[PDB]
């Protein structure tokens, strides 16, 4: 069976613990909960072959950047979250794309751009924005919502579809 | 800073922010059961740097702040019937229905030791550990 080592990256508050915790164990709860280093391992069947996902869920912030620089050397693919309610979050996705750049000396590296909190209504990043971002990034774009499981079947899939691609 | 590394079974790891007097158990419960772990069928561990002994077993209850900066790890107990699944493809000649979403299953995916029967797109959301007690 093969294994695939997943990132989750993106500034605080975005919602990839949750995201996580949605495809790992179908359950959302509204408790926010820091992340510092959290790994999780499940078996899932994308296009009839089943999978090892191990899936890394990394801290936002500046005090842990030398921490994720290590963990995205041996990552195979990124999903790089924002929530569509917080414009600052989406422009940071910049930040976490060329911090992972840095460490693969590539531009060529599997990523899904993740739109996440599409359940709420005081939406600020449009999906027009996000599809732009993602094309300029040549990288697929996914809505999501953690608190209704919208799409985070999606977002994963999509990420192992495209290390796949890559390790044509 | 009042961190504690903490290796979790089926090669899994969190690293847990202490509240002074929690103990152990207090700390990893939620990390144990989000990924479809009992507790109960969990013992945790203090890893040994030395030789003729790896780790040593810690009471559940142990005031976790008294570990601050050790490397911990939690294992099954001793013959727990928790395993990994083994799915296999399987198409349903006969009329059959998902153990997930309880809608008409033909091509579909089942666990060839404990017979959990699914959808692909319903995958994700069958149960982590396979249990098995045959
Ligand atoms: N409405 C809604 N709330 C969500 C969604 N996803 C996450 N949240 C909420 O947003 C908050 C933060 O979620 P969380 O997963 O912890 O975010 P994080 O990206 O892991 N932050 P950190 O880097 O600090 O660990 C929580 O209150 C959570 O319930 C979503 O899709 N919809
Ligand atoms: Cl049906
Ligand atoms: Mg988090
Ligand atoms: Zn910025
Ligand atoms: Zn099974
Ligand atoms: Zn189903």
């Amino acid at each position: 069976m093969t294994e695939y080592k997943l990132v989750v990256v993106g500034a605080g508050d975005v919602g990839k613990s949750a995201l996580t915790i949605q495809l790992i164990q179908n359950h959302f709860v509204d408790e926010y909960d820091p992340t510092i280093e959290d790994s999780y391992r499940k078996q899932v069947v994308i296009d009839g072959e089943t999978c090892l996902l191990d899936i890394l869920d990394t801290a936002g912030q500046e005090e842990y950047s030398a921490m994720r620089d290590q963990y995205m050397r041996t990552g195979e693919g990124f999903l790089c979250v924002f929530a569509i309610n917080n414009t600052k979050s989406f422009e940071d996705i910049h930040h976490y794309r060329e911090q992972i750049k840095r460490v693969k000396d590539s531009e060529d590296v599997p990523m899904v751009l993740v739109g996440n909190k599409c359940d709420l209504p005081s939406r600020t990043v449009d999906t027009k924005q996000a599809q732009d971002l993602a094309r300029s990034y040549g990288i697929p774009f996914i809505e999501t919502s953690a608190k209704t499981r919208q799409g985070v079947d999606d977002a994963f899939y999509t990420l192992v579809r495209e290390i796949r691609k890559h390790k044509e | 800073s009042n961190t504690i590394r903490v290796f979790l079974p089926n090669k899994q790891r969190t690293v847990v922010n202490v509240r002074n007097g929690m103990s152990l158990h207090d700390c990893l419960m939620k990390a144990l059961k989000v990924r479809g772990l009992q507790p109960e069928c969990c013992a945790v561990f203090r890893l040994l740097h030395e030789h003729k002994g790896k780790k040593a077993r810690l009471d559940w209850n142990t005031d976790a702040a008294s570990l601050i900066g050790e490397e911990l790890q939690v294992d099954f107990l001793d013959h727990v019937p928790l395993t990994t699944h083994n799915f296999a493809r399987k198409t349903f000649l006969k009329l059959a229905f998902c153990d997930i979403c309880q809608k008409f299953l033909l091509n579909g995916f089942r666990c060839q030791t404990c017979g959990y029967k699914f959808h692909e797109h319903c995958s994700t959301k069958v149960p982590t550990m396979c249990v098995d007690w045959s």
